[PDB]
């Protein structure tokens, strides 16, 4: 009864169902994304790119371009170089 | 070792706890052994007689199965417990004429039908067709 | 042979030569449905030609569902005009048929086992994956789905002549494996 | 005296640890992605199958890379030249020299071997007195819980 | 700043009309009316999801459909509504759905 | 953003405005109108006037008002 | 039955806005007047660039302009269509049929396009 | 790629494992393995012999603990059914599963449709469909020298 033949693993189909139901992130208008990015800046000084993506919920490539337009990344010797929301 | 140590060792192992935050718990509790089995090219299992192990240079091992209980917590005050009965984890080499050998309790005529010497004392392992004895 | 494949689906692509606003089109278009989370295009459907077209913000559109070349272009023009009516400078540039799908029957059962053995270099028959036999025609680049019931589906053709030529080439081969 | 049981239990303890160390790694990777994991796929069966047979086949104990401290000669090919040789091989005892052997000479026949170890059967040569055999009615206890 | 679905209804229209009447009398500032509408939308949304436990069925012919901003705008023609207790007939209906 | 998000949009809007070709200076209040920052805090209004719009190397104070600095940039 | 739901909605609405009215500093007397007015109101083309070769390829565009017909507001959990027919799996929602107000929890619908 | 390679290696050696069997031992789904399977054949410019119903009888029957005579009877039934074209277009696994059920019900060791499906990875409905197609010719498919624990006339009808 071990390794019984299966078309697809139960975990794999459930994960696919969740991803299919959720769908891919959409490209929101720059103004809305910029407002969300600025608003979240109050909570904390600096954000990680991966974590910032979850907060904004936008494609990484699109988010990076928007972040590059205003935001910059500062090198930190303690953990790594991280993006800084402050344009200056 | 088969009847006590193998079971004691697995139960001695602490349950596996995994955190992502959903929590996954895995516990090994029960051990099962089958007769020394050999799998052909087609994958059909057949019992493995020691003489066949000697002649075909097969290791004389018994499949080892463990019951595993998996419980999942989704930080939503719900608990789901599922158990995987008889999970294959490996093959234990079997000492000939031990309680877990195919030649256990067989009468002398039964041994001869299997091309086994009734006077053979056992007490060794067939690893890749070589009768291997562990020196105390 | 006496059997002519019947075009079941026609896929054509046209360029409108103008960037489009998908959100505006969906809000104004009668039958358009837009879901960026699902797909990046706008899906519009029409009844009289019975075709579906995908409209992208780049201005390129793909038309599918047409059963004939004339219908596909007419449906594509209808979609282009609709977008033009919505305030965009849509045009009809470099309209092209990308894929044609045809179906037909040989009116007799076929032994796929023999066909794949004789044409192992073109035939891929895996009942585990798909009951039909996938024959990849070479001289015409046409993929044919041959079934035991005798139904044959031709796809990948850029022009109607390819469909007829491919079926003409395969018919004698199938006739040799009649069941 | 370390017989097959205690010797094999020592191996199985490590191999099971590696097996459980492996399922953690496999399961954690799937959990990090967030997708649930399949228990059967996590278990690597070769760990216990190959680990137990490799030691018996070669006679070395522990991991293969750790052969430096691995005891050698524990597992030997059964002697089948005569029935007596086969019987004696299955009742052989080994006294490793190691640090312990240097302090007190173990080749000499001790008084306490009476009835337990055959006083006559010992190899001639560099192994005199180190390789021993059980007396006929001598028995090695298998142990039990003191509870 | 909410879903804002039931505003374009008889219940929503009456509330909006009442707010305008008070505004014309200088009794309520426009900000208050917006807040009242937002609270009303929350209350009705919660009320429907909680106190509505009746099932119905309907059949019809689709004439037009749209999908933008996760909003369906199906336009059905010759729709027959079937319920365990009553049946209704309507020539044309517009269905606005959100999720 | 409070005390930090508003200024970013002012700079971005000002940069875009210059690209159009409007060299004419703009007042603090005028710029706030098109940037949807009319509700900006009072203490930020003086902070931007006194620090942000003078310390930055891309802001030129002309006749009291503020204009881009294309002269410093190579054009 | 329908009126009783409306009255319960009113009770929830007034309770929900009590905190807002206290917060904004407006007198509570406004709410009493609000309900009174609220109740009263209710009760060979070689050259292909031109697209003008075809005319009147669209139907009436004022269908959504009027919106005077019955309108249904609902929430959809699943809406799928298989090449001919649209199937609607809509959860709790409201309807306005011939002026009458209808409320449903679960509904199923199949349509042909 | 490895899962498809494992599937191809089994096919080349004359002991095919069904796509479901390879999937059960791999984190890769059957759909993905099949996609890789076709690509590898094109890349290697190789081919695999078409699988037959008897290529899985030994594994399936042994995994079901069915007697050898039942296995021979099932192989004869499956081979004859394909020869008679009683199941045109049906997957060889489904034919084998139905043949095993027909043979199993005719002997002392009887396995339910669910049991045969689990080992073979075929839904009982598919086994039911194939069984219904070969049931009419049950006496012909069975080997002549077969001992019927349950008479062919009394085989389950469904």
């Amino acid at each position: 009864t071990n390794y019984k033949p299966v078309a697809n693993h139960q975990y794999n189909i459930e994960y696919e169902r969740k991803k299919k139901e959720d769908g891919k992130r959409a490209r929101a208008d720059k103004q809305h994304v910029l407002d969300m990015l600025f608003s979240a800046f109050e909570k904390h000084q600096y954000y990680n790119l991966k974590d910032l993506v979850d907060i904004t919920k936008q494609p990484v490539v699109y988010l990076k371009e928007i972040l590059k337009e205003i935001g910059v990344q500062n090198v930190k010797g303690i953990h790594k170089n991280t993006w800084e929301l402050k344009p200056e | 070792f088969i009847q006590m140590s193998v079971q004691r060792i697995v139960e001695d192992a602490p349950p596996i706890d995994l955190q992502a935050p959903p929590r996954y718990l895995l516990k090994f509790e029960q051990i099962y052994l089958s007769k020394p089995t050999h799998w052909e090219r087609d994958g059909a299992p057949s019992p493995m007689m020691p003489n066949e192990a000697r002649l075909r240079n097969l290791t004389y091992s018994a499949p080892l199965y463990v019951d595993i209980t998996k419980t999942v917590i989704k930080e939503g005050e719900e608990q789901l417990q599922t158990q995987h009965q008889k999970t294959f984890i490996g093959k234990i080499p079997i000492m000939l004429r031990s309680t877990y050998c195919l030649l256990n309790g067989l009468t002398d005529r039964d041994l001869c039908e299997l091309n086994e010497c009734p006077l053979d004392p056992g007490g060794y392992f067939i690893i890749n067709g070589s009768e291997k004895v562990l020196i105390a | 042979s006496g059997i002519v494949p019947q075009l079941q689906n026609i896929v054509s692509t046209v360029n409108l030569g103008c960037k489009l606003d998908l959100k505006t089109i969906a809000l104004r278009a009668r039958n358009a449905e837009y879901n960026p989370k699902r797909f990046a295009a706008v899906i519009m459907r029409i009844r009289e030609p019975r075709t579906t077209a995908l409209i992208f913000s780049s201005g390129k559109m793909v038309c599918t569902g047409a059963k004939s070349e004339e219908q596909s272009r007419l449906a594509a023009r209808k979609y282009a005009r609709v977008v033009q009516k919505l305030g965009f400078p849509a045009k009809f540039l470099d309209f092209k048929i990308q894929n044609m799908v045809g179906s037909c029957d040989v009116k007799f059962p076929i032994r796929l086992e023999g066909l794949v053995l004789t044409h192992q270099q073109f035939s891929s028959y895996e009942p585990e994956l798909f009951p039909g036999l996938i024959y990849r025609m070479i001289k015409p680049r046409i993929v044919l789905l041959i079934f035991v019931s005798g139904k044959v589906v031709l796809t990948g053709a850029k022009v109607r002549a390819e469909i007829y030529e491919a079926f003409e080439n395969i018919y004698p081969i199938l006739k040799g494996f009649r069941k | 005296l370390d017989l097959a049981g205690p010797l094999l239990a020592f191996l199985f303890r490590g191999m099971f640890k590696n097996l459980l160390k492996e399922v953690r790694i496999y399961a954690q990777k799937f959990i990090d992605r967030g997708k649930d994991f399949n228990l059967e796929l996590a278990i690597k069966t070769r760990i216990i199958s190959d680990g137990l047979k490799y030691s018996l086949a070669t006679g070395n104990w522990g991991d293969q890379k750790k052969a430096h401290q691995a005891r050698a000669g524990v597992s030997q090919v059964l002697n089948r030249l005569t029935f007596a040789s086969t019987l004696s091989h299955l009742r052989r005892l080994n006294s490793p020299i190691g640090r312990d052997g240097k302090l007190a000479k173990p080749r000499q026949l001790h008084n306490t071997l009476w009835g337990m170890v055959c006083p006559a059967e010992t190899p001639e040569g560099h192994a005199v007195g180190l390789v021993k055999n059980l007396a006929l009615m001598a028995y090695i206890s298998v142990g039990s819980q003191p509870s | 700043m909410a879903y804002q679905l039931y505003r374009n209804t008889t219940l929503g229209n009456s509330l909006q009309e009442s707010l305008d009447e008070l505004i014309q009398s200088q009794q309520i500032t426009p900000q208050l009316a917006l807040q009242v509408l937002l609270q009303f939308d929350k209350a009705i949304n919660a009320a429907l999801a909680q106190r509505v436990r009746n099932r119905v069925n309907f059949r019809g012919s689709l004439n037009t459909y749209r999908f933008c901003d996760n909003v369906w705008t199906f336009v059905l023609n010759d729709v027959e509504f079937r319920e365990v207790t009553e049946l209704i007939k309507v020539d044309k209906v517009k269905i606005v759905a959100c999720d | 953003g409070y005390k930090f998000g508003v200024l970013a949009k002012i700079v971005n809007y000002m940069k875009t405005r210059h690209q159009r070709g409007d060299t004419h200076p703009l007042t603090l209040d005028e710029i706030l109108d098109e940037t949807q920052h009319l509700d900006i805090g009072l203490k930020q209004k003086q902070w931007l006037m006194t620090e942000a719009l003078v310390n930055n190397p891309k802001i030129e104070v002309i006749d009291g008002k503020y204009a881009f600095k294309p002269k410093y940039n190579v054009r | 039955t329908v009126p009783k739901l409306y009255r319960s909605v009113i009770e929830d609405v007034i309770n929900d806005v009590r905190d807002i009215f206290l917060d904004d500093g407006v007198d509570e007397q406004v709410l009493m007047e609000l309900k009174t007015l609220w109740e009263n109101k209710l009760m060979g083309q070689v050259e292909e660039e031109p697209l003008n070769s075809e005319d009147d390829v669209s139907d009436e565009e004022g269908q959504e302009l009027f919106d005077t017909e019955n309108v249904v507001v609902c929430q959809y959990d699943k809406i799928h269509r298989s090449k001919n027919k649209w199937k609607f799996h809509l959860k709790d929602g409201i309807m306005n049929l011939n002026g009458r107000d209808y409320i449903f929890s679960k509904a199923i619908g199949d349509a042909e396009w | 790629i490895a899962s498809a390679c494992l599937y191809i290696a089994c096919r080349q050696e004359g002991v095919p494992r069904t796509f479901k069997e390879i999937c059960a031992v791999s984190r890769i789904s059957k759909k993905e393995i099949g996609r890789c399977f076709k690509l590898i054949l094109k890349a290697l410019e190789t081919s695999v012999d078409l699988i037959t119903t008897g290529d899985f009888m030994s594994r399936f029957c042994s995994n079901l603990c069915l007697p050898k005579q039942v296995q021979m009877a099932a192989t004869h039934i499956a081979r004859k059914a394909v020869e008679l074209d009683l199941v045109p277009g049906r997957s060889p696994i489904s034919v084998a599963a139905a043949a095993i059920y027909m043979a199993s019900q005719a002997s002392a060791e009887k396995r339910t449709q669910k049991e045969i499906g689990d080992i073979a990875g075929v839904a009982d409905v598919t086994i039911r469909q194939s069984y219904r197609l070969i049931y009419p010719r049950a006496p012909d498919l069975f080997p002549t020298d077969f001992k019927f624990d349950t008479p062919v006339d009394k085989l389950p009808q469904l």
